[PDB]
RNA sequence: UUGAGCCUUGAUGUGUAGGAUAGGUGGGAGGCUUUGAAGUGUGGACGCCAGUCUGCAUGGAGCCGACCUUGAAAUACCACCCUUUAAUGUUUGAUGUUCUAACGUUGACCCGUAAUCCGGGUUGCGGACAGUGUCUGGUGGGUAGUUUGACUGGGGCGGUC
RNA sequence: CCAUAGGUUAAUGAGGCGAACCGGGGGAACUGAAACAUCUAAGUACCCCGAGGAAAAGAAAUCAACCGAGAUUCCCCCAG
RNA sequence: CGCGGGGUGGAGCAGCCUGGUAGCUCGUCGGGCUCAUAACCCGAAGGUCGUCGGUUCAAAUCCGGCCCCCGCAACCA
């Protein structure tokens, strides 16, 4: 599964869908790239997995409130 | 405005890709006068008219109520006594058949008339040369009075004319570029109304459009 | 892009306002410096509050001021020299301290190298000029010491 | 816009063709004529009668250059190879130098032997 | 470095008769040019051969109005409007320029590890490429779902519907 | 180097099982349209994940119509 | 069985499908270059563009039969 590790985007069920009468599945896949970033409470960096829409978040936001409380109990990053 | 070595040391604080808040705007019309001295603006009234059909040509003029600034030169049409008061509330000449052998000429030696209406009995000779130079009295105007000293003391506030010839839109000086950006707004209105009261038979369709004030590389801002 | 300024930065910085610059370079430097934000106005007090007890427990590891930036325009120069391969190549990086050295005293491979350079050391033998690193407000070039006589 | 007033050009006369041109000291060449210009065919494009008419065509070619003093380059066998030089100088223009450059065979690849009759 | 569009700005502008190339047009005596006017032409465009601009020979703060007189209308000072056209600017495609940082190594090395993958470090060489996504012009019997007229003491061509 | 990946030790949590129900995921063809693709059939059939004693929903940037409602689910109806 | 076309100087092929309207080459009958013929060049002679009615300003041309033909197909149980 291609996770946005930063947000937890998913793939999603979905239609591809055309100026045609017959209609088909498509199941919507996410882009998926790498990013890096330091915690300042760990002192040392470390590497998520990232997506359109997730990715544009993070940045927004901060990671002294994003990446600052995602573990839910610690998921070994 | 024309390139100066003056003009080029504020030509070099703008952009011609950069626009500016109304706010900002009306400091840049000051920091493009370039003289020592405060300059005037000239504002262009959104028009709503053919610009070369006669039946919608426009040509003529209003007195406002508190004025911009500089004064006007004031002549009184009225007899006898009447007219030392008003030398003493602002007129600078008297309308006499002495000096109608001035006006007859074409030479008007004053920028605004008012009328008292048996002295108009007189000024109803000179129509014809008062009429083509903005300066004829009439009742609908309120400048045939017979209240002349407080009505030429009224005129001191000034006037703002409009013509065109070959434009639809019409522009005319109105103050300095250091005038109140809100009390601009309050004169322009009284032009607007005036300008509805001179409005031609045949103006169809649309008239009055939305008014701005232009800059050089800042673009035009609502008033 | 819009950003809001956190610290005094002579190059740019509007008082409670926004400010234009290249998101690139935000997230290089002016981001991960601390010294600026995308919008949060309504926020930044208490981020800024956050930061406070933390360099406050900063300067029991670090409460140091830097005398090393006031003696840059002297352009100290360098007393230390690679020894050479037979070819005239060197043997690049493997430590900080056997370079753009100039006063010896050093034991250890230093933290923060007397030059900048995106790839460290650079294996020519000739003469050549870089840019020498003390605090990214203060700028001076020296040329590379190839004899150490 | 100023004229020049000096230069070069570059003559070239075969058994089929005159072809003369007002050219630059780099390599350009700032106008052109040709002898089959006159509408004329075959070998008649190689006589005085043909090229001794497209000097002042020539001439006209650089009128925006502005010309004076030329120094001339002339190849090939073809009669037209002086008419044409002489109608530039008639022209009103100045030659600084006359060299001839007209290849001498080497190699030549294949010649007939074996000639058309 | 420049293709394309767009902004920006200057030269314009006359006949006829007379000083006088009044472009239009709305105001009008103290205001303006120093990156600018003169000379008046050598020479470039345009030409009423005057003049202005490109740029000089070249200088370098002025100037202008009265008297005189043309005309709907004036010739300092200051708005507004324009044809044609280029350069500066600008948005946006090309051509190539250096150089790392998105990205990449079916390069090399050290360590996890007596591991060809992976992870961490090291040191080279690539790269604003690839890989991929939103939307989309086009293709695609390779694969797949489906449609596919009737009369005639027989059928097909023809005829009939 | 310090560190950390890696290594070790102690503790908690999960693991497998249990009838039917239940949230989410993958997802037809037949059938009807007296013929077929949209539409109907069907989110059925079958397979997968996961979990509770029930699962699911909720008290409004919802629903009405100037009257007002004031959570959701289940039932008869509204309504062929 | 028909279907679509064709109906042309002697032979072979154009034009047609836009009525203001019979043509080219080989031939046939003579001129020119010739000693002589062919080529080439210039000239002449020729077709009821099937047949009878109809429609019209008019019919090789359109409209109905009759009449002679070319090409395609003349085997399905």
């Amino acid at each position: 599964s291609r996770v946005c590790q930063v947000t937890g985007k998913r793939p999603v069920t979905g239609n591809n869908r055309s100026h045609a009468l017959n209609a088909t599945k498509r199941r919507f896949l996410p882009n998926l790239h790498s990013h890096r970033f330091w915690v300042e409470s760990e002192k040392r960096f470390v590497t998520l997995r990232v997506s359109a829409k997730g990715m544009r978040v993070i940045d927004k936001k901060g990671i002294d409130t994003v990446l600052a409380e995602l573990r839910a109990r610690g998921e070994k990053y | 405005a024309k390139l100066t070595k003056r003009m080029r040391v504020i030509r070099e604080k703008v952009d011609a890709t950069k626009q500016y808040d109304i706010n900002e705007a009306i400091a840049l019309l000051k920091e493009l006068a370039t003289a020592k001295f405060v300059e005037s603006v000239d504002v262009a009234v959104n028009l709503g008219i053919d610009a070369r059909k006669s039946d919608q040509n426009v040509r003529g003029a209003t007195v406002l109520p508190h004025g911009t600034g500089r004064s006007v030169r004031v002549a009184v049409f009225t007899q006898g006594a009447n007219a030392e008061a008003a030398k003493a509330a602002g007129a600078e000449l008297v309308g006499m058949e002495d000096l109608a052998d001035q006006i007859k000429k074409g030479e008007m030696n004053f920028d605004v008339v008012i009328a008292s209406p048996d002295a108009m009995r007189v000024v109803g000779q000179l129509g014809q040369v008062l009429g083509p130079r903005g300066l004829m009295p009439n009742p609908k105007v309120g400048t045939v009075t017979p209240n002349v000293a407080e009505a030429v003391k009224n005129a001191k506030a000034g006037q703002v004319r409009y013509r065109n010839d070959k434009n639809g839109i019409i522009h005319t000086t109105i103050g300095k570029v250091d005038f109140d950006a809100d009390k601009l707004k309050e004169n322009l209105e009284a032009l607007l109304v005036a300008l509805k009261k001179a409005k031609p038979t045949q103006a169809k369709g649309v008239y009055i459009k939305k008014v701005s004030i232009s800059t050089t590389m800042g673009a035009g801002v609502a008033v | 892009m819009q950003v809001i300024l956190l610290d005094k930065v002579a190059n740019l910085g509007s008082l409670g306002d926004q400010v234009n610059v290249k998101a690139g370079y935000a997230r290089n430097f002016l981001v991960p410096q601390g010294k600026a934000v995308p919008a949060t106005k309504k926020n930044i007090e208490f981020f800024e509050a956050r930061r406070a007890e933390l360099e406050a427990k900063l300067a029991e590891v670090l409460a140091a001021a830097n005398a090393r930036a006031e003696k840059i325009n002297a352009l100290e120069t360098v007393t230390i020299a690679s020894k050479a391969g037979d070819e005239g190549k060197l043997f690049g990086s493997i430590g900080t301290r056997d370079i753009a050295d100039a006063v010896t005293a050093a034991g250890v491979e230093v933290a923060k190298s007397e030059v900048r350079l995106p790839n460290g050391v650079l294996r020519t033998t000739g003469e050549h000029e870089v840019s020498f690193q003390v605090h990214s407000e203060v700028f001076a070039k020296v040329i590379v010491n190839v004899v150490a006589e | 816009r100023k004229q020049v007033s000096d230069g070069v050009a570059h003559i070239h006369a075969s058994f089929n063709n005159t072809i003369v041109t007002i050219t630059d000291r780099q390599g350009n060449a700032l106008g052109w004529a040709t002898a089959g210009g006159s509408g004329f065919r075959g070998s008649r494009k190689s006589t005085p009668f043909a090229a001794q008419v497209a000097a002042e065509r020539c001439a006209d070619a650089v009128k925006e250059y502005g010309i004076k003093n030329l120094e001339v380059m002339v190849k090939g066998p073809g009669p037209g190879r002086e008419s044409t030089i002489r109608a530039l100088n008639a022209a009103g223009f100045r030659i600084t130098n006359i060299t001839d450059v007209t290849p001498i065979p080497h190699n030549g690849c294949r010649p007939p032997k074996k000639r058309r009759v």
